[PDB]
């Protein structure tokens, strides 16, 4: 017999294969929930590969029997429970560095979209809008608005939101920070205005972009009352969790025009429809479904590397011979 | 310059 | 009396007035064409101040029989026939540099909608599609690319595509040009790859974009044997000229997969339909209503120095007083 | 790469 790995939210383990084969048995679940996991995998199964569409609480480990690994296929993992599992004394890993780019340059196609237009124009032009007289250019395209000399607020200055401050100096957008963790010194290296809280980039950003990981403290960052803090008429970009925006208060603030405009790749609830939830129908919003992190190069690199990470804990030490580890200090 | 003063400071 | 100075194919003249109310008389004709042109301004008219949506010929020409100046409010004036308002005595300008930034703004924000499908994903959402599973998020978003390593080609190395493409350089786009009118030097001062031959520029770049004026020898520049010549599966972007483009080769590239997706801003026929013309309905379009060049404070900036070239004209010398004239050769 | 070489060279 060999370790049995299981897949919970998905069906393809094509690319997974390969790097497998001779040292772990490989089995997928297809599961949204804990509930639709087969009893023997719960048992059985030393390994976890998942993604984000399933939720582990400490609930849902502890009936885990032999799982000694979980690795996340992806960069977040705020919908594992990571201090529960080192508890119980499963290592959790992610894989942090596959689609760093790909997010930024969807995060910068957000911001643009927004700034000039280009869905909401091809969207009026799908709906049969005749434009003529330069008249009723300015007219459909009323908002639009210049990039240079603009503030671009960033909230986290992680990987992604590093490559999204290069980009942006490029349009000659004003580029400032707010990141309470990182250490004296990357505002200068980078060449970047910093400040010290949250209600400090609001007060000073024309454009607000997310790129901070969910955890305890920032949940509902933007809010009630933060949303207040947001300039008149500014925008919003959202590329890194739902969890991190009030719905129902982005929505008041966009058919009341605080907020001039939101781009949203995640969301609080997925999936997400227009339907469906507090985003019911708010006016200037534009939405895609978690899609910023995707192109076949990423999927491909991330999936090999998190097979890679699995194959280190089957045949080396746990948790030393893992390379991307999140909570060594939980064990 | 194009956006305002935010509705409470 | 003093000169009559009037809005062709326009309505408004609000920002122009401040500027021209002591030494000219506005007046205006919201005309398509020189036919609903009044007999009056025909014969009066010493200015004329105009956009993109009349064309002038030799025949419209040569009714006005006071004409001494034209200025077109924006950047091209291909839809002047500058050399016989030349052999007639009317000098004609324009106004290049007021939505440079704006243009190359709208510009990435079209070559980001090909590459990360935002526009697509954002109309898939419209459209009542669910995204549950990472298996139909890589679906729904199936095509987009890796920006990294990538060859941007640019038609036309000017004011627009100059800016272009230091903002590619962010994205890291490996960037080439064609223009076989700047002299030698251009590329090494940006630190830009140059080809001599437009094949040569279509044979190796993954993405396409045009920043040429429209002019004797470029009209279809990309037609049923050029087309040919570009990789397969390669984006077009076209943010210059519609007739710098074959409708009909450009919508048989679309369906065949030749060419992977097209954004356009401006089209050989204006208004823009999804109904009417060659591009009926060809897949992976995307399209705005020559709307690259907008914002308010461009608007206005180009409207204030095409008024300013006005009054230059009528107190000043022709061509001397002027400032952006682009027909001093053939007066 | 991505793309693939023209149709006609
Ligand atoms: N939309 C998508 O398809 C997709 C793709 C990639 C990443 N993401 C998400 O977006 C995030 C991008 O971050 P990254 O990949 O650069 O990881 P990262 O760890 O490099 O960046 C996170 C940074 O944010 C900072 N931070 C944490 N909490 C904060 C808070 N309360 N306020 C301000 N800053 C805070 C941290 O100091 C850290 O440096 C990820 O956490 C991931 O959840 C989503
Ligand atoms: N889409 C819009 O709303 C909008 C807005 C701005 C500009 N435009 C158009 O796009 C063009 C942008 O150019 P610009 O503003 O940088 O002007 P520009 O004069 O600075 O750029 C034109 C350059 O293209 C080169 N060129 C001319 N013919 C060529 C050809 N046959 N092949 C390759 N190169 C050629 C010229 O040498 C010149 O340097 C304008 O001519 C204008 O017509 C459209």
């Amino acid at each position: 017999p060999r370790p049995l790995v299981a897949l919970l939210d998905g069906r393809d383990c094509t690319v997974e294969m390969p790097i497998l084969k001779d040292v772990a048995t490989v089995a997928f679940c297809d599961a949204q929930s804990t509930q639709e996991i087969h009893e023997k995998v719960l048992n059985e199964a030393v390994g976890a590969l998942m993604y984000h569409t399933i939720t582990l609480t400490r609930e849902d480990l502890e009936k885990f029997k032999a799982l000694r690994i979980i690795v996340r296929i992806g960069s977040g993992f705020d919908n594992i429970d990571i201090k529960s599992a080192g508890d119980l004394g499963i290592a959790v890993c992610n894989v942090p560095a596959a689609s760093v780019e790909e997010t930024a340059d969807s995060t910068l196609c957000h911001i643009l979209n927004l700034y000039r237009r280009t869905t909401w124009l091809h969207q009026a032009l799908r709906e049969g809008t005749r434009v003529q007289s330069v008249e009723q250019i300015r007219e459909v395209a009323s908002g639009a608005a210049r990039i240079r000399g603009e503030t671009l607020g960033i909230i986290g200055l992680g990987r992604v939101g590093q490559a999204v401050a290069l980009r942006a100096k490029a349009f000659g957008f004003n580029v400032l920070f707010y990141d309470p963790y990182l250490s004296d010194g990357i505002e200068r290296a980078l060449g970047l205005q910093r400040v010290s809280t949250l209600q400090d980039l609001l007060f000073h950003s024309d454009c607000v972009t997310l790129h901070c990981g969910l955890n305890e403290h920032n949940h509902h960052l933007i809010n009630d009352f933060t949303v207040k803090q947001m300039r008149q008429g500014a925008f919003l970009v959202n590329t890194a969790r739902g969890g991190l925006v009030d719905e129902k208060a982005l929505a008041q603030a966009l058919k009341e025009g605080r907020i001039r405009g939101a781009a949203l790749d995640v969301h609080e609830s997925e999936p997400f429809s227009f339907s469906q939830g507090p985003l019911k129908d708010a006016p200037n919003l534009i939405c895609t479904p978690h899609a910023a992190w995707y192109s076949e190069q990423a999927s491909i690199e991330m999936r090999e590397e998190a097979a890679r990470e699995i194959r280190r804990a089957i045949t080396g030490r746990i948790p030393d011979s893992l390379k991307n580890c999140v909570n060594k200090d939980h064990l | 310059r194009r956006t305002g003063a935010p509705p409470a400071l």
